[PDB]
């Protein structure tokens, strides 16, 4: 049971006249559904395929190729801590240990109440202020393991 | 767009041009030129073998050229302040400037601009100011993770 | 060109890539991601060779031979240590995550990956870490899925998407977690999903029908045969074991069906293994169906024919040329009737007249792929001649191929072909009563009744050439679409008009003939293709005879008191009540058949004939090419009481017993000579295959591989004494190991592909002169007729518009790939793939009757009321009603006929 809304369909069409190929709006349509629901369910792939005209296999391959498009359901807030080389020099291991101590989950798993989802990510473009952690609209920098409980309590 | 800088009739020249911003979806391989072209078309970001070449058949088979942000920002200086003046900035085989800097357990990480021919030690104790207390120079990597 | 391989001079084609040039010369290079039909992408990194810049170079450069063109003076090395080390390393990297599954994998002994692991010499493992696993999707009843065995070579997605034009198979994920399959569980909707079991080098896609009763490739008894499920006549290798037909492999024919079959011809073989088949002759005395052997059955049949006043014979288009001709000799050519109806025979004879008298070259199925514009008139190609639909898809992608070739891109750079050819494709205009499976690539699809489709063709012919009869009553936007089609066909170098007898309209065939003639008159290299219904429909049309209605009138009037029905159920071509009444009036009915049909209850004698797996013969495909199919196995080898002879053998011995009162089990070559003596229009079937005296350096051709096992134990449960090896007096093959299957043998009928080190279906590379080309020493089969010098004239009979009359409903044929050919519906694995019988209605007609979707409505035809659930078809026109041809109770003769009393049940 899936149905694209009028606003989502209008946004997808608005992205569609930007390019000369309706296939080129597949990533942006998936991101639109991602913003408007939090994850891409099973019927959303078929809905995007029906709206765009490309087959559902292409939309499924695009959704599963990119890491920032989620096909499994997540919590209200996602945690994307950087684990690349500069943040490894800056010591993201203490941040990961503090996150696993607080949330009592594993990287890739979600909490029982859906409060947070612990994920690693790629480079965040904030090497000079590493380590960095990406929440939905915030790029937290200069992370310390003592400040992790203070930072996690401001998101509900 | 409200100032007429993009769209139709750009200051009476008649050249038609428009720019759109496409956000990525989190994959490192998208940075390659052929893979960027493939991901722009809405497919999986797989690179294309040479031959063919993206200058001949790039985005949707059309002529397409992809340039870096730093190259597209160095272009106005070359065009406006002359060509021979741009050649007279760095006296080496490479002509121009470059955004440079250090990162990772240093005193002053950041970004500055340096001409070609600058030695790597001149950013350590001058711009970065060295490292923190009790750290020995074991290794360094110049051009990112690759 | 000129290449230097390890110092040896070789002459190759300059346009070919280095891998295909070296494979054509017999040199062994490991490869996974390259296929001759799918092009090249360079994923598997397996075909590395060291290329040198000049004659004296030491280091060289490792290069990929599937990307490197075979230019003149190209110096390469294959067996030098660096290239072998790299290829062994690539095999080792493929072997890191590969499961320990070879004993429990259906591809064992038939695996490309096993062959290339052994060829590279990699046998020692130094990987000690974990191996990735994947969950297995459900792909339906045909294809079994196992994603642990994948090597990410991207051949399946390339074939299924680019070649086959499918939409529900893709690659998901990144790095080493790439998954190949559907987005969810479901049946693979493509009609050519079965070719994945040969395209995939590993055991990801396996034959599930074979997996139910599985045996290895070395244990299979193979024969070269022709698929009997439609008129296209794709060459196949049926392989059997323990007396049952086990698998249908693709047999390479560079003219017809090179690497690919369709799903009906690959998985519809299950009727051979049915347990209700007649195995011994049966005579009904009183109500006792007693069982005879061959001799007393022949003697009693000859007697009971001898004191009859007239004997008639009803042949079938399922039967071969030899069996129908033997029936024709038995009953006389005056009393011989074809088993098809009058309208079907009229359409078939018109199609034959267009093919062999129209002056337009009918193309081979491989040659269909090299045409620039395709107009399909009235024929549902994907549901009736599916391999022609695949070739039409290739011809449509030919525009992208030509556009790439105009910009210095070779034909094997398929990625650059699709890059240059983004959405431009050759013009395809399909016409049907509803939507087809070619509409995703068609430049236009015309949904109209068959009269309107014929009128569209007539208008196209008149607009192309004014000498054709004009059409009055064309709506202006439809006229603009006619102009678009005419502009597409006139600019094409090689146009192709495809029609057939499945539409149930003579006028569509006439319109297609006139379009082909008009395009011929302009100077174009036009071709015409005609799709018939059954395997030997063209052969029965060439042989000729009366229609089934004449035979039924002869039986009902009483002029004939003896009827011999050869391999015909008689209900697909005439109404059941009339056939049953005629066969009940006839005091002697003799059914020579290999499938238990409904008319055997009225039959007085049943001669247990043999199917294609247990018989030889010749069949003529839709293009007029005679092709010989050979016996796969002896039926009596395992069950000694089985008397299952060839139909021509039964009828020839019956004729001999009727004449001179002794049985004569003849030889196949004698019947071939009798055909080419009595019937000069079938005189080309002698050249279809050599006779039984044909040898390769003195020895015959082996049916089974060199490692055929269990020969002293496969029949040990019946008797510990080994039986006779079955003697083959008919053909050049032997039912044994002791024969010849060398790839360089001067022969054209190859039972199976096997080479030392190439156990996969890639041994066809060894069996070809050049890879992706023809079979070496010529492809098997011969065209019966050449292209005529003078053509036909324009058919002036332009049909009127379709006027929907009240109370009468025009039956629109909706063919199904699984359910239309009768023998395929008999197969038990097709009963889950076929759809439920739904009657298709227009929304306006459904509103007129007030019935919704899914409601059961009843209709009466020939005094019998049958109920079906209603499906709403938007693409249908008003006044018509869609019916599935070929299913149980809905004969294909119903197409184009009126229907009465359409009301809700
Ligand atoms: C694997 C790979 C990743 C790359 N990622 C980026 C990138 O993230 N950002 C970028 O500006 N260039 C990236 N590049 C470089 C360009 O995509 C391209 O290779 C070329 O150097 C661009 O030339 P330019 O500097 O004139 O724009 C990458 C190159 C490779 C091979
Ligand atoms: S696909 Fe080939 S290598 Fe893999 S388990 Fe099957 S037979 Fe063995
Ligand atoms: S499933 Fe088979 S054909 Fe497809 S990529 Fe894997 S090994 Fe190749
Ligand atoms: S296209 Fe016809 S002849 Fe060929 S495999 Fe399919 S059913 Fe058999
Ligand atoms: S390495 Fe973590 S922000 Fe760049
Ligand atoms: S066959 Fe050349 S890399 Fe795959
Ligand atoms: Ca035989």
């Amino acid at each position: 049971a899936f149905e694209l809304s009028a606003a989502e369909r209008e946004a997808i069409e608005h992205e569609m006249h930007h390019y000369e190929d309706p296939r080129a709006a597949s990533i942006e349509a998936l991101k639109i559904v991602q913003k408007q629901r939090g994850w891409v369910p099973d019927g959303a792939i078929h809905a995007i395929a029906d709206v765009l005209g490309i087959p559902a296999s292409d939309v499924e391959g695009v959704a599963t190729f990119y890491s920032q498009i989620f096909r499994q359901p997540v919590g209200r807030h996602v945690i994307r801590y950087c684990d690349s080389v500069v943040c490894h020099i800056n010591g993201y291991q203490g941040i990961q240990a503090a996150l696993e101590k607080k949330l009592n989950i594993k990287p890739g798993q979600t909490t029982f109440d859906g409060r947070f989802t612990l994920l690693p990510t790629c480079c965040l473009g904030n090497c000079d202020k590493g380590p960095n952690m990406m929440i939905d609209e915030d790029t937290h920098a200069h992370l310390t393991p003592e400040a992790i409980p203070e930072l996690l309590e401001r998101y509900k | 767009t409200e100032a007429g800088l993009l769209g139709k009739n750009i200051m009476g020249t008649g050249f038609d041009f428009e720019l759109f911003v496409h956000t990525g979806a989190g994959r490192y391989i998208c940075g390659e030129e052929t893979a960027l072209i493939n991901s722009l078309e809405g497919r999986r970001a797989n690179p294309r073998s040479k031959p063919p070449f993206p200058a001949t058949s790039g985005a949707w088979g059309k002529p397409t050229c992809v340039n870096n942000v730093e190259t597209l920002c160095n272009v106005p200086a070359i065009l406006a302040n002359g060509v021979e003046w741009y050649q007279n900035i760095s006296k080496s085989k490479d002509a121009g400037t470059k955004l440079m800097g250090f990162s990772g357990r240093v005193k002053n990480p950041g970004l500055w601009e340096l001409p070609f021919g600058t030695t790597a030690r001149e950013i350590l104790e001058d711009y970065a100011g060295g490292m923190r207390d009790g750290l020995k120079f074991k290794a360094w990597q110049p051009g990112g993770a690759g | 060109a000129t290449i230097h391989v390890d110092g040896k001079e070789y002459e190759v084609n300059g346009a070919d890539n280095l891998l295909e040039a070296c494979l054509s010369l017999g040199l062994d290079i490991p490869y996974f991601c390259w296929h001759p039909a799918l092009g090249s992408v360079g994923a598997c990194r397996q075909c590395a060779v060291k290329q040198y810049q000049n004659a004296e170079d030491t280091r060289g450069r490792l290069v990929m031979s599937c990307m490197t063109p075979a230019s003149d003076g190209t110096f390469i090395s294959i067996d030098d240590e660096e290239a072998k080390q790299f290829r062994e390393s690539v095999v080792e990297w493929l072997m890191t995550n590969h499961p320990h599954d070879c004993p429990v994998c259906e591809e064992g002994g038939n695996c490309h990956l096993q062959d290339m692991t052994v060829m590279t010499g990699h046998s020692f493992r130094r990987y000690r870490f974990t191996k990735r696993t994947h969950r297995n999707q459900d792909l339906g009843p045909f294809i079994s899925h196992e994603m642990n065995r994948c090597i990410a070579c991207y051949r399946c997605v390339r074939y299924y998407k680019d070649y086959a034009g499918g939409t529900d198979l893709g690659v998901y994920g990144a790095h080493d977690n790439v998954y190949f399959g559907r987005p969810e569980d479901g049946t693979l909707e493509s009609e050519f999903s079965g070719n994945l079991v040969e395209i995939c080098p590993t055991g990801v896609f396996t034959d599930k029908t074979h997996s139910e009763r599985y045996n290895r490739k070395w244990d299979m008894q193979f024969a070269p045969s022709i698929c009997q499920q439609c008129s296209i006549g794709c060459n196949i290798s049926p392989g059997e074991r323990y007396g049952e037909l086990r698998r249908i492999e693709n047999r390479y024919n560079g003219t017809v069906n090179h690497y690919f079959l369709c799903d009906r011809g690959r998985f519809g073989y299950g009727y051979v293994n049915l347990k209700d088949r007649p195995r011994q002759p049966v005579q009904r005395r009183g109500d006792d169906f007693i069982t005879l052997n061959a001799e007393q059955a022949m003697q009693g049949a000859a007697d009971i024919l001898r004191q009859s006043k007239k004997v008639i014979g009803i042949g079938s288009p399922r039967a071969s040329v030899e069996s129908n001709f033997a029936l024709r000799e038995l009953v006389g050519e005056e009393n011989f009737y074809t088993g098809i109806a009058h309208g079907e025979q009229e359409r078939l004879q018109l199609a034959l007249k267009v093919l062999r008298e129209g002056g337009i070259y009918t193309p081979a199925l491989r040659e269909i792929e090299s045409y620039d514009a395709v107009l399909v008139l009235g024929e549902d190609v994907t549901q009736t001649g599916a391999r022609v639909a695949l070739a039409v898809r290739q011809a449509v992608k030919g525009k992208a191929r030509e556009m790439a070739a105009a910009q210095k891109v070779a034909d094997w750079q398929i990625a650059a072909i699709l890059n240059i050819g983004q959405r431009a494709k050759h013009p395809l205009f399909v016409t049907n009563v509803d939507d087809t499976r070619l509409d995703d690539i068609a430049a236009w699809t015309y949904r109209a009744p068959v009269e309107d489709q014929a009128r569209l063709g007539f208008a196209i012919a008149h607009a192309l050439d004014n000498s054709a009869p004009a059409v009055d009553g064309i709506e202006p936007e439809l006229q603009s679409k006619i102009d678009v089609i005419v502009q597409a066909l006139a600019g094409a170098k090689k146009p192709l008009i495809i029609s057939g007898t499945n539409a149930g309209s003579l006028e569509v065939i006439q319109a297609a003939a006139n379009v082909a003639k008009a395009l011929k008159g302009r100077g174009a290299d036009v071709g015409i293709t005609m799709i018939a219904r059954s395997v030997n429909s063209m052969g029965l049309g060439i042989m000729g005879g009366g229609s089934l209605e004449e035979a039924l009138t002869e039986l009902e009037t009483g002029r004939a008191d003896a009827v011999v029905v050869l391999e015909n159920d008689l209900h697909r071509h005439a109404s059941a009540t009339r056939v049953n009444a005629a066969l009940a009036k006839a005091p002697l009915v003799m059914v020579v058949d290999h499938q238990r049909t409904a008319i055997m209850e009225n039959a007085h004698l049943v001669l247990s004939a043999a199917s294609f797996a247990e018989s030889d013969g010749t069949v003529i495909n839709n293009e007029g090419r005679a092709q010989r199919f050979f016996q796969v196995y002896d039926p009596a080898y395992y069950d000694s009481k089985t008397v299952m002879l060839e139909s021509w053998r039964w009828l020839h011995s019956l004729h001999s017993t009727l004449l001179s009162r002794e049985v004569d089990w003849t030889q196949l070559d004698h019947v071939i000579d009798a055909v080419v003596a009595k019937i000069p229009e079938l005189a080309g079937i002698k050249d279809a295959a050599p006779d039984a005296t044909f040898r390769i350096r003195g020895q015959k051709l082996a049916r089974e591989p060199h490692r055929y096992s269990g020969r002293t134990a496969m029949r040990a449960n019946i008797s510990v004494h080994e039986p006779r090896q079955p003697q083959d007096i008919d053909t050049m093959f032997t039912f044994s190991m002791e024969g010849n299957n060398q790839p360089t043998a001067h022969r054209s009928q190859v039972p199976f592909a096997w080479a030392p080190g190439w156990n996969s279906p890639q041994a066809w590379n060894k069996f070809q002169d050049e890879v992706g080309g023809k079979l070496r020493f010529g492809d098997p089969g011969v065209r019966l007729f050449e292209t005529s010098e003078n053509g036909l004239d324009y058919f002036t009979s332009v049909p009127a518009r379709f006027q929907p009359q009240d109370g009468k409903w025009r039956i629109a044929p909706y063919y199904h790939l699984f359910g239309s050919d009768e023998l395929s519906q008999r197969a038990p694995v097709f009963q889950s793939r076929m759809p439920q019988p739904y009657i298709k209605l227009n929304p306006a007609d459904a509103a007129k009757l007030g019935v919704n979707a899914g409601t059961r409505v009843s209709f009466s035809y020939d005094g019998n009321t049958v109920t079906l659930p209603v499906e709403i078809a938007e693409g249908l026109t008003a006044g018509q009603v869609g019916l599935p041809m070929g299913m149980s109770g809905i004969a294909p003769v119903l197409a184009g006929a009126h229907l009465e009393d359409l009301k809700e049940a």
